[PDB]
């Protein structure tokens, strides 16, 4: 089969610079074979660019490409909110057909401090048998944000779940959740519960505890 | 006269077959196979290996016997003119030492942490993991012992780039720190110290590699990725890229112009056979990557057997094929501690003979041409080592990975192609093969053939122009994952490139400066050897 | 006025068989020929099999091969795909994709349909609440953890509240998912007011309502 490897699968944008995009084939592809699709997040995968260069239907002019042979490029000319997406690019040539790796564009803004909150496991759990506690981290840019359990006053690492949120439409930054799993008991011989954020916004972790004597 | 000699005939070998085998024997050449074609790669390897590869390696172990003194001072009295082949040959080695010994202090980062039963890289619920984490290497995602390796290790995830290297890893400082506290006092006497340790360095790997090698073997499927290794596709005999990984993997595996087969050979006897020493340790480097590779695809095999990944995946160069993907299958496998252990430590032992050869490079080419330098030769070290781990601190941030991966690719780049490029030329028609034959014979009490002498004069310069010239057209600016190095980055390697390659003209026209005479006489004075 | 939908599609162990429906309307049917592409959850496009206008014509991409079988109804406009032999590896969401013309590539997409291939058995979730500890305004969120498969539904009071409101994607654990929602209120409201969370996770009929309470 002919591999299709596209470039950068991650790229971040300010709204009005250019960008572009470029992927690259394994195998020759005739330039009116290949194509673009746009695909919003949770929404069905739309035509975008056919035949390398001819727009489709509803996109509007900002959008371009170019390329022939084993290597094409997507460029749009200056990036509107509303064009953050993942963007896959196709080969017709030949059977099995093919697509791209895909590049996924997402919007630059100011960075922002998180807001940490921490959760003790509701007492309906512990009935269960099981402890859990939850921590949640929303409003920050940039993405990549790292959490720390410290149990006082030492760090446990395993039983730990983090799960971050796609980026928003509006603010355009990014939330995460961290949660600790434990039995009941080990949340009985223990003390209390910490989870704490190391951000670029600062050097310094934003730090929230809470003890069940309290 | 006199300058001290090795303490045994032993210990000159291992320790040249110690700085020859490296992680790169390793890392780098049972990929090649697997990539290449397999078994039919080893059709290109040898050839290139014998018009090369060996002979460049028998010349520096040649001149270094024969001139009995350092880089420096050795290429001084074989041409005075090209005396700056002595200083890029030298601080070659020197920009190397920035980033290499990074690889060790990993290595017992990875052996420190391997003290428990419940491997930390093996699971996906830790602290320090993403949604996008798996068990094992898959397409798209993350394997556990992956995001080990960058989130929890090295904190590579806290930097953007090379412009923000952010804070410091302390644990990794520490690691560092013992790393060159092993090299202090393993370099800090003479060749009578440091020529006993290889012992271990050099031959401790074999010990492990045999134990993980009947470890290999016998999992389950790993007959398959036996096939995966050697499996004859001869189609790529064709193929010119093969020819030039071929060209490239036999000309850095074993290394000329570090200056260090040049130091090493420099406290031979004058007598002795240098031209068996050669052989014999050109061989066991050779067959050390490929008894290596059995070591890898064996478990490469086992993994694409009972853990149920793609080859494609796991099969993998650099230094995410030890600290990712073989780990990952340690862990599976029963007594896994046990593996970790020797493996990290073999990893260890692997990338220290390396270093003493580099840093001994250094120090003998300064003890020769300073004399005050072999005075108080610890002050020079400790002051050496210390501005080593002064900067070595720069490897140990978050974006520690960002600066060793730069330097890489461009101190020991192209600087060292052309640097050994005009080290054949300067010996085969400057100096003249038949000076360095007549040289050869007093010693071994023969000539060497015919085949010898026309490869140093012809086949090597192309040899070499050869791989420089299609290193070239293969030229990308340099790139790790998505991210993409600044052109400011790649701006500032090319002067660490050119800082040696710069020695060549320079000390070359400032010597014809000091010179009396025309053009005419002063160019004969300078290529006149020091036996004159 | 082109519509594609897909039916069919759901949790199968593996070696199993499944069939999958495609409903077509807003262009004639049998003058276009259509294509099964399915996309894994790495986000990552794969296509599996097309069929010509007349159905005359089959081409398999394959991982695929004599495992599954493309069929076409041009009378009910209706386009199937039959499976066999189902692996993990298999697991995607399947889109029923229109082209006729190569050149222009694939101009028109369904919403897709789900399908999960696994050994795991499925379970309920169980839902906890979260309470603050003893502001200008406050955070509440909703613990759903230990079920299979996806998808569930989480919303807050009755699916009113939008704003504030960051719902945390699942996670795979040992055959598990756990998944968690944050929605910020002022301290105005509560506990001015009754917060309410609520999950449905319709495979294993369990619909759950859970009530706040500071205590
Ligand atoms: C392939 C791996 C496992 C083993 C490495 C093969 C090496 C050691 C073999 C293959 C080809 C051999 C060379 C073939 C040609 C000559 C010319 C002869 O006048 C001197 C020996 C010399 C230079 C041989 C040295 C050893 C040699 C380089
Ligand atoms: C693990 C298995 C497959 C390979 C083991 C390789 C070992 C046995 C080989 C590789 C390199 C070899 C050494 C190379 C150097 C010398 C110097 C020589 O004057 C005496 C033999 C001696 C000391 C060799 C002994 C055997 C040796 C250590
Ligand atoms: O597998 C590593 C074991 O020790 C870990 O602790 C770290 C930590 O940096 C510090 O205690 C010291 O440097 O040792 C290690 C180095 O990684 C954790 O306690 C666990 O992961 C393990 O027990
Ligand atoms: C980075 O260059 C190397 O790794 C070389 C060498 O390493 C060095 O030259 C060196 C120099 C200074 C410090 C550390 C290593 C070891 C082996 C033999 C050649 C090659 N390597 C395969
Ligand atoms: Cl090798
Ligand atoms: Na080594
Ligand atoms: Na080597």
């Amino acid at each position: 089969e002919n591999v299709l490897t596209q470039s950068p699968a991650i790229m971040s944008t300010s709204p009005g610079e250019k960008v572009t995009m470029t992927c690259r084939a394994s195998s020759s592809v005739g330039s009116s074979y290949l194509h673009w699709y746009q695909q919003k997040s949770g929404a069905s995968p739309k035509l975008w660019i056919y035949s390398t260069s001819n727009l489709a239907s509803g996109v509007p002019a900002r959008f371009s490409g170019s390329g022939s042979g084993t290597s094409y490029s997507l460029t749009i000319s200056s990036v509107e909110a509303e064009d953050a997406a993942t963007y896959y690019c196709q080969q017709f040539s030949g059977y099995p057909l093919t697509f791209g790796s895909g590049t996924k564009l997402e919007m630059k803004r100011a960075d922002a401090a998180p807001t940490v909150s921490i959760f003790p496991p509701s007492s309906e759990q512990l009935t269960s048998g099981g402890a859990s506690v939850v921590c949640f981290l929303n409003n920050f840019y940039p993405k990549d944000i790292n959490v720390k359990w410290k149990i006082d006053g030492s760090e446990r690492q395993n039983g730990v779940l983090n799960s971050w949120t796609d980026q928003d439409s509006k603010d355009s930054t990014y939330s995460m959740s961290s949660t600790l799993t434990l039995t009941k008991d080990e949340y009985e011989r223990h003390n209390s519960y910490t989870c704490e954020a190391t951000h670029k916004t600062s050097t310094s972790p934003i730090v929230k505890s809470f003890n069940r004597n309290e | 006269d006199e300058r001290e000699t090795w303490s045994g005939k032993v210990d000159f070998l291992l320790s040249v077959i110690g700085f020859a085998v490296d992680l790169a024997n390793v890392w780098r050449f049972p990929y090649l196979c697997y990539k290449n074609g397999g078994g039919a790669f080893l059709v290109p390897y040898g050839i290139m290996l014998a018009v090369g590869g060996i002979p460049l390696f028998y010349m520096e172990l040649a001149l270094g016997q024969h001139n009995r003194k350092g880089a420096i001072t050795c290429w001084g009295r074989l041409v005075p003119l090209f005396k700056g082949i002595g200083y890029a040959v030298v601080l070659i080695a020197f920009y190397v030492g920035f980033y290499y010994n990074v690889i060790i202090a990993w290595s017992l980062r990875f052996f420190f942490a391997s003290f428990t039963n419940s491997l930390p890289w093996t699971s996906c619920n830790n602290i320090w993991n993403t949604p996008n984490c798996r068990p094992f290497e898959s397409q798209g995602f993350q394997s556990a012992a992956s995001e080990y390796f960058n989130r929890y290790i090295l904190e590579l995830n806290r930097s953007e780039g090379i412009h923000d290297l952010g804070a410091i890893k302390w644990d990794m400082a520490l690691c560092l720190l013992i790393v060159y506290l092993i090299c202090y006092f393993s370099l800090w006497k003479g060749i009578s110290t440091s020529g006993k340790v290889v012992w271990f360095t050099a031959l401790f790997p074999y010990a492990v590699l045999l134990i993980l090698l009947i470890r290999g073997l016998t999992l389950p499927g790993s007959f398959l990725g036996i096939q995966y290794y050697l499996t004859p596709n001869f189609s790529a005999i064709y193929k010119a890229e093969v020819w030039v990984d071929a060209a490239t993997q036999v000309f850095f595996s074993l290394g000329p112009g570090f200056g260090v087969l040049l130091a090493y050979a420099s406290y031979n006897k004058y007598h002795n056979n240098v031209y068996k020493d050669a052989l014999l340790t050109s061989f066991i480097n050779s067959a050390t990557s490929f008894i290596a590779g059995f070591v890898i695809f064996s478990v490469l095999g086992y993994m694409a057997h009972t853990l149920g990944v793609r080859i494609e995946d796991v099969a993998t160069e650099g230094p995410g094929l030890v600290f990712v993907v073989y780990p990952a299958a340690i862990a599976t496998m029963p007594a896994s501690t046990f593996w970790a252990l020797i493996f990290f430590m073999m990893l260890a032992t692997l990338g220290l003979d390396s270093s003493f050869g580099g840093m001994e490079a250094i120090i003998t080419a300064l003890s020769d041409e300073f004399p005050k330098i072999k005075r108080n030769r610890e002050l020079f070290v400790a002051g050496l080592f210390s501005l080593y781990f002064v900067v070595g601190l720069a490897s140990c941030t978050q974006g520690g990975f960002y600066f060793f991966h730069l330097l890489d690719r461009y101190a020991a780049g192209y600087s060292i192609l052309v640097a050994v490029f005009f080290e054949a030329i300067a010996v085969s028609w400057i100096y003249g093969t038949n000076r360095f034959s007549e040289d050869i014979r007093d010693m071994i009490g023969f000539p060497p053939g015919r085949y010898w002498q026309v490869c140093w004069r012809f086949v090597a310069p192309i040899f070499l122009l050869f791989i420089t010239v299609y290193g070239l057209i293969g030229y990308e600016p340099l790139t790790y994952a998505d991210y993409v190095y600044p052109s400011w980055a790649n701006a500032l390697g090319w002067c660490i490139a050119g800082s040696s390659v710069v020695m060549i003209p320079a000390v070359a026209i400032f010597k014809l400066l000091s010179t009396p005479g025309s053009l005419r006489q002063r160019f004969t004075i300078l290529t006149t050897p020091w036996r004159d | 006025e082109v519509q594609l939908v897909e039916s069919g599609g759901g949790l199968v162990k593996p070696g199993g068989s499944l069939k999958l429906s495609c409903a077509a309307s807003g262009f004639t049917f049998s003058s276009y020929a259509m294509s099964w592409v399915r996309q894994s959850p790495e986000k990552r496009l794969e296509w599996v099999a097309e069929i010509s206008s007349g159905g005359r014509y089959i081409y398999y991409s394959d991982t695929v091969t004599g495992r599954f079988t493309i069929s076409r109804d041009n009378a009910r406009n209706i386009l199937h795909l039959e499976m066999s032999s189902l692996r993990s590896e298999d697991t995607a969401m399947y889109y029923c994709a229109r082209g006729e013309v190569r050149q222009r590539g694939f101009d028109y997409w369904g919403q897709g349909t789900t399908l999960t291939v696994s050994s795991a058995k499925t379970t309920a979730p169980s839902v906890y609440p979260l309470a603050p500890v003893c502001g200008s305004s406050v955070t509440l969120g909703c613990l759903v953890k230990g079920y299979f498969p996806e998808p569930v539904t989480l919303t807050w009071n009755s699916g009113s509240l939008s704003s504030g409101v960051h719902t945390f994607p699942a996670v795979l654990q040992s055959d598990l998912y756990t998944l968690s929602s944050s929605v910020t209120v002022t301290s105005s409201t509560w506990p001015s007011q009754s917060i309410t969370c609520n999950v449905a996770h319709p495979a294993s009929s369990t619909k759950v309502d859970k009530k706040i309470e500071p205590r």
